[PDB]
């Protein structure tokens, strides 16, 4: 019973070991928007007559 | 006249998952006995406890 509770504790640490890191790459990233209408500015302006 | 073989059972090499899976370690004939990996929320857009 002694040899188990020290056989124990030894695997114990050797269990305390790590293996790998995970994570995610996400800054820097932006989401992006559609601009469905092109906005020109012109207006057309023309004289009563039409001259 | 008398069937001898009509196919079977067709035993299958591979077991492709169709859903994206979290890292992992071995689980299935080989076990690791190392910590499972860690996850860490490193990359923040945002300022959150400093």
């Amino acid at each position: 019973e002694d040899m188990a509770k020290i056989y124990g504790a030894v695997a114990a640490v050797s269990k305390n070991v790590n293996s790998s890191v995970t994570y995610e790459v996400k800054r820097g990233t932006h989401e992006l928007i559609k601009v469905p209408t092109i906005p020109h500015n012109l207006v057309l302006i023309q004289s009563d007559n039409g001259k | 006249g008398e069937i001898i073989y009509d196919g079977g059972l067709s035993s299958k090499l591979a077991d492709v998952v169709d859903k994206t899976t979290e890292p992992h370690n071995a689980d299935g004939a080989v076990k690791d006995g190392r910590i499972a990996p860690v996850k860490l929320d490193l990359e923040k857009q945002k300022l959150d406890k400093l």
